């Protein structure tokens, strides 16, 4: 039956589905809504998802992930240069196309970036088939606005590759646009600024909406700062503490390194709801345990300037879009770091008081709105 | 205004019957369009010919194509009640 929706994204993604007159996004096995896009190959046993980013301290050099920043590109392109040095995994020159080269059962194997997306692409496939009792084929998936014309295509080759038929593929900051029905409304030409803090990119995009159609008038961001960096923060912050009670030096150790990541991402979100939040790793380094404590506050101050800082691209999207703030009708919340207390505040503030689209979690709006459309697409969703 | 006039009195006249609306489209479409023949009675008399040429007429009109088109808010419209004619046509 059902066309669904998928956000298709550098660190997480997410699918949706429009049905019985709701949008539902839909909890993969583990119970988790959104999913890590990450593939991990051992010696029995390709891993998608959760199970790949759960063991990628055990295994980093076959763990895949940020395929979505290779998607599209030359290996003789400076981005793909730039990022390959930050990636523990190895990328090769296949005829000017990169590759990620593995070891997969014993046996070294690589495989092109639209390829791995479509590993990920697969896993949130099987996640709507679970939940519907069907199979799946006709999706839409979203990308970044600022998207070329082959990385769209690569994207829509993930989707054909995963045994997956694309309706289209649509812009990011459109589709939470969508989901928040930003289209159906009576009257002159609406501003809508759409601010997006992932998990490794940020996003800030003015949109024009009148008679239910979309331009993208400006967009501004980093595609190198998101959650991942105020993990780092919070990292760092931890290696010196331990360092100051135990005088070992962790930052040699890699999976000890990675270790205290994970336990830095899981306190950073209870941070969004509660004040304060326990660290609690056994054996971090030669057997000793680490428990410790961080406030809000806290984390607040270690990434003051991290914060603040996505003011910037905000400024600069309107001077390019020629707007002043006051002109801006609609702003949206999407990326699961815009759940981060101080960030809502530091937008909200900038827009002096004007309320924020939120009632949606952030990190599944785009996906929400990709159901919407693919019900659209397909004649679910009528009158 | 007189693009979307036409469209409206199309829909209105051919009463949700796909084949007239079909052996029609080609009359609404935008000026421009150039990768629709127009299709007689005497190919949609069959389900398989109203079929084959429904998933051709969607094609042409599909919204994402449209998509930053200056036609699309019309290829939006048509896509819509042919849809809605095709359901139409699956219950009879
Ligand atoms: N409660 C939370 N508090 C703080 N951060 C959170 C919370 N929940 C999720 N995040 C962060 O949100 C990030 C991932 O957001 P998400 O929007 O899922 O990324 P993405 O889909 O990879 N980006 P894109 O598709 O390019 O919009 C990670 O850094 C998470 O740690």
């Amino acid at each position: 039956g059902p066309a669904v929706g998928i956000d298709l994204g550098t660190t997480y993604s997410c699918v949706g589905v429009f049905q019985h007159g709701k949008v539902e996004i839909i909890a993969n096995d583990q119970g988790n809504r959104t999913t890590p896009s990450y593939v991990a190959f051992t010696d029995t046993e390709r891993l998608i998802g959760d199970a790949a980013k759960n063991q990628v301290a055990m295994n980093p050099t076959n763990t895949v992930f940020d395929a979505k920043r290779l998607i599209g590109r030359r290996f003789d392109d400076a981005v793909v240069q730039s990022d390959m040095k930050h990636w523990p995994f190895m990328v090769v020159n296949d005829a000017g196309r990169p590759k990620v080269q593995v070891e997969y059962k014993g046996e070294t194997k690589s495989f092109y970036p639209e390829e791995v997306s479509s590993m990920v692409l697969t896993k949130m496939k099987e996640i709507a088939e679970a939940y519907l009792g069907k199979t799946v084929t006709n999706a839409v998936v979203t990308v970044p606005a600022y998207f070329n014309d082959s990385q769209r295509q690569a994207t829509k080759d993930a989707g054909t590759i995963a045994g997956l038929n694309v309706l289209c593929i649509i812009n990011e900051p459109t589709a939470a646009a969508i989901a928040y029905g930003l289209d159906k409304k009576v009257g002159a030409e609406r501003n809508v600024l759409i601010f997006d803090l992932g998990g490794g990119t940020f996003d800030v995009s003015i949109l024009t909406i009148e008679d239910g159609i979309f331009e993208v008038k400006s967009t501004a961001g980093d595609t190198h700062l998101g959650g991942e960096d105020f993990d780092n923060r919070m990292v760092n912050h931890f290696i010196a503490e331990f360092k100051r009670k135990h005088k070992k030096d962790i930052s040699e150790n890699k999976r000890a390194v990675r270790r205290l990541r994970t336990a830095c991402e899981r306190a950073k979100r209870t941070l969004s709801s509660s004040t304060q939040a326990s660290i609690e790793i056994d054996s971090l380094y030669e057997g000793i345990d680490f428990y410790t404590s961080i406030t809000r506050a806290r984390f607040e101050e270690l990434n003051a300037d991290l914060f603040r800082g996505t003011l910037d691209p905000v400024e600069k999207a309107l001077r390019d879009a020629k707007l002043d703030k006051s002109q801006i009708h609609d702003i949206v919340l999407v990326g699961g770091s815009t759940r981060i207390p101080k960030i809502q505040k530091l937008l909200q503030d900038f827009f002096n008081g004007k309320e924020l689209n939120k009632s949606i979690n952030p990190d599944e709006a785009v996906a929400y709105g990709a159901a919407v459309q693919a019900a659209i697409l397909s004649g679910d969703k009528s009158e | 205004d007189p693009e979307k006039l036409k469209i409206l009195e199309w829909i209105e006249g051919k009463e949700r019957n796909i084949r007239a609306l079909l052996s029609t489209m080609h009359t609404v479409l935008w000026a421009g369009e150039t990768k629709w023949k127009p299709v007689g009675m005497a190919d949609l008399v069959t389900p398989e010919q109203v079929k084959k040429v429904y998933r051709k007429a969607v094609l042409v009109v599909h919204p994402c194509k449209a998509t930053g088109q200056p036609y699309e808010q019309y290829a939006k419209m048509i896509f819509m009640e042919l849809n809605d004619a095709w359901s139409e046509f699956e219950n009879q």
